[PDB]
């Protein structure tokens, strides 16, 4: 929802940083499906769009 | 065309588990751009011309095995594409400046490309590709167009694979002519750029008039009157791997020649439009014997120079376009220097097509059409019969009933050479042995149809019972055995022929002058079997086992 203070969603632990560790290690290893996620979220601008950051925080906690 | 934006249901038929056992299974997907010749500016290029762009590849070995059934899953195909990448690869090469090179965008050999992308274990697609889920549906259009309306609607496209089936029904209607384009020679010459050939293959009647829709370069797409081809960037030995499909009325195609014009394409649109075909090739669609041009890799013949002898429709029927025919022209010229002389319109260019046509009506069997018109050429019947048992089953089963009746004409009309009729017997034995297989089990209904409907022989039972009885009784020869082995593995259907022969004779003749001797022939037939199974079985253990079988 915000793009002037983008790091607001990083202050709820569970989990905080380990979500970023998650996405780090995925960027290291699963790059194919990684960029596939990146460009598959790139077509639905209605409410069917899935927030990788918010999905990550919710799921991980 | 946003019509195929969402409802792309496709089915590319003619695939079996025989196709599955190919050790590694894949699908190749090359995509070309249409429009400007090149995606830059500085001048005006022709609207709607083609340079290939790259290949998107995924292997489908166990994907078609159907262990994982996933409707939505849009597997990503990493779209390998020609490296139009000269931004960072060259700008900084320091400490040794001597650099003069060129760019290979369409100067790229296709075998290399295909086998590399197969053997390239990672393609950094730069976020480029597309999305499909390949599904494998058993059955044919009936099931998918009844059961799988959610998987296959009516508008579901079809592609017809380069394969005669293994479950081969009669009337598996295929007027389906497949011709493939691979490569040709085109040297540098004056303008050291090899000439920018855009294949303009043209389908004419017997007088050079172009017909409509006959070229179908897309399976599931509609036909065209005229064909433009994709362009490679002046390759001195260009390779296309190009494939188009055509479909013609089985009669008109017999009186059709198809002319192939190669037009030179300058960079600019207007001079591209003004320049005409610098070289014109073609091919017929038949053989003077009535057969069609044999299949396989046919290197092609093209020429430059004249432009009126390359368009005078009634003449260049009489010109060469392919190898087999160019050397027959030169051989008949090698034996007579009259009415044919190789000309001086030949350029150092070339092309080749590997033709493989899966249609029911064309006949690439010289021996077969020797058989059919045998009244003209009944002399070769020696060699015709000798080489029958070397014929592919498919060509046979294509016109089996007509070939049967032809053979019956030989055996009825020509009663002189009984040994020729022995050869006839052997040939029909070969035929029926082919018929009995599960590769062609579907034609037995057709055989019953012919028998109970068109079996028009009357003398056949007498003579053929005599022949088989001579065979069986006098089979002590080891070379004569295997003929009788296959005969014993073919008894029922030839007996059907014998019985239909006899009953037709009796209905033609009211009663019998030969019933006594015919039933005799049966009795000595069984006597021959007895004597067989009382010879030293050392010769025919298996064979007499099959006899009682």
């Amino acid at each position: 929802i915000n793009h002037v203070n983008p790091a607001m969603d990083f202050t709820q632990t569970p989990p905080g940083m380990l979500a970023l560790d998650n996405m780090l290690y995925f960027a290291k290893h699963h790059q194919d499906a990684y960029i596939r996620i990146v460009l598959e979220n790139s077509s639905r601008e209605d409410k069917h769009e899935c927030p990788f950051g918010r999905s990550s925080i919710e799921l991980t906690k | 065309e946003i019509e195929k934006l969402n409802n792309l249901q496709a089915v590319f038929t003619d695939l079996s588990s025989m196709d599955l056992i190919r050790p590694r299974v894949s699908l190749v997907c090359q995509i070309v751009r249409v429009g400007h010749m090149e995606l830059k500016e500085g001048k005006k290029h022709t609207c709607g011309l083609r340079r290939p762009f790259g290949v998107a590849v995924m292997d489908i070995t166990d994907i078609i095995h159907g262990k994982v059934d996933d409707e939505e899953k849009q597997h990503f195909i990493p779209f390998q594409q020609i490296a139009m990448e000269t931004y960072i690869r060259q700008r900084q090469l320091i400490m040794s400046p001597l650099i003069t090179s060129h760019v290979i965008g369409e100067n790229e050999p296709l075998t290399s490309v295909l086998n590399k992308v197969i053997a390239a274990k990672e393609v950094n697609h730069k976020g480029q590709g597309l999305w499909v889920s390949l599904k494998l549906l058993p059955g044919d259009l009936t099931q998918v167009q009844k059961n799988f309306s959610h998987l296959v609607d009516r508008s579901t496209a079809i592609a017809r694979k380069m394969g005669f089936p293994e479950i081969i029904l009669p009337g598996d209607v295929r007027n389906d002519i497949y011709v493939t384009l691979i490569h040709g020679e085109f040297d540098k010459g004056k303008k050291k750029t090899p000439k920018n050939v855009e294949v303009t293959m043209s389908v004419h009647d017997e007088e050079g008039k172009l017909l409509e829709k006959a070229i179908h370069p897309g399976a599931g797409y509609e036909g065209i009157s005229e064909y433009k081809s994709v362009v490679y960037y002046q390759v001195k030995q260009p390779c296309w791997y190009e494939t188009v499909k055509v479909s013609i009325a089985i009669e008109e195609v017999t009186r059709c020649h198809i002319r192939f014009t190669f037009r030179h394409r300058s960079s600019q649109e207007t001079r591209d439009k003004s320049e005409r075909a610098f070289g014109v090739a073609f091919v017929k669609l038949m053989n003077p014997d009535g057969t069609t041009l044999q299949d396989g890799r046919h290197d092609l013949v093209v020429y430059k120079g004249d432009n009126k002898k390359m368009e005078d429709a009634k003449f260049y029927l009489t010109l060469p376009g392919t190898k087999m025919e160019m050397e027959e022209k030169e051989l008949q010229a090698s034996k007579n220097l009259v009415t044919f002389t190789p000309s001086k319109d030949s350029t150092k260019d070339s092309f080749q097509i590997a033709t493989l046509i899966c249609s029911t009506k064309l006949t690439q069997n010289v021996d077969l059409l020797g058989l059919l018109n045998w009244r003209s050429n009944s002399q070769n019947i020696k060699h015709n019969l000798k080489k029958l048992m070397e014929v592919d089953g498919g060509e046979i089963v294509k016109f089996l009933q007509d070939t049967l009746d032809a053979l019956f004409n030989i055996m009825m009309e020509m009663s002189d050479s009984e040994t020729y009729d022995f050869l006839v017997f052997d040939a029909l034995v070969f035929i029926i042995s082919l018929i009995g297989d599960i590769k062609f089990q579907h034609f037995n209904p057709v055989l019953e149809t012919y028998i109970y409907k068109h079996f028009s022989a009357t003398l056949a039972y007498v003579k053929l019972s005599k022949v088989l009885n001579f065979y069986v009784a006098n089979a002590d020869d080891s070379s004569k055995t295997e003929l009788l082995f296959a005969a014993l593995k073919a008894l029922k259907y030839l007996f059907r022929f014998i019985i239909q022969s006899r009953v037709l004779y009796l209905r033609f003749y009211g009663q019998s002058k030969d019933g006594d001797e015919f039933n005799n022939s049966i009795r000595q037939l069984f006597l021959a079997f007895n004597m067989l199974m009382d010879r030293p079985l050392e010769e025919a253990v298996k064979i007499k086992g099959a006899a009682l079988k």
